[PDB]
């Protein structure tokens, strides 16, 4: 019903249990030195195996 | 404790206590030696 | 209902997305504590009038 300007597409891989690493405010093994969201991210993310 | 022999279970519980020394708190999270290193009322970075 | 009373402590302890939520408990708290000191002496300026 509600809609926005325009959306972004980053993709990548990661491992199996790297799935809790792409969310916003945390650290990690990726969220250190590979790809960290910011705390006021909008939006989401989906996984697939 | 790291590198010990044998440890303990949740029966008999082990206590050693560790003062007046230099430590580093930066080896214990890079090192992939573990899984979980989730902390309570300290942040990780700020134990330097 | 914080953690301590020193601003500094909460600071060099806690990461951003958790140290804001033991701030705000102290501001609120502190708000409280100077709306009572300005309505005592308003009815007290009113007295000495």
């Amino acid at each position: 019903d509600l809609c926005f300007t325009n959306v972004y597409a980053d993709s990548f891989v990661i491992r199996g249990d790297e799935v809790r690493q792409i969310a916003p405010g945390q650290t990690g093994k990726i969220a250190d030195y590979n790809y960290k969201l910011p705390d006021d991210f909008t939006g989401c993310v989906i996984a697939w195996n | 404790v790291f590198n010990a022999t044998r440890f303990a279970s949740v029966y008999a519980w082990n206590r050693k206590r560790i003062s007046n020394c230099v430590a580093d708190y930066s080896v214990l999270y890079n090192s992939a030696s573990f899984s979980t290193f989730k902390c309570y009322g300290v942040s990780p970075t700020k134990l330097n | 209902g914080a953690i301590s009373s020193v601003l500094n402590d909460i600071l060099s302890r806690l990461d951003p997305p958790e140290a804001e939520v033991q701030i705000d408990r102290l501001i609120t708290g502190r708000l409280q504590s100077l709306q009572t000191y300005v309505t005592q002496q308003l009815i007290r300026a009113a007295e000495i009038r």
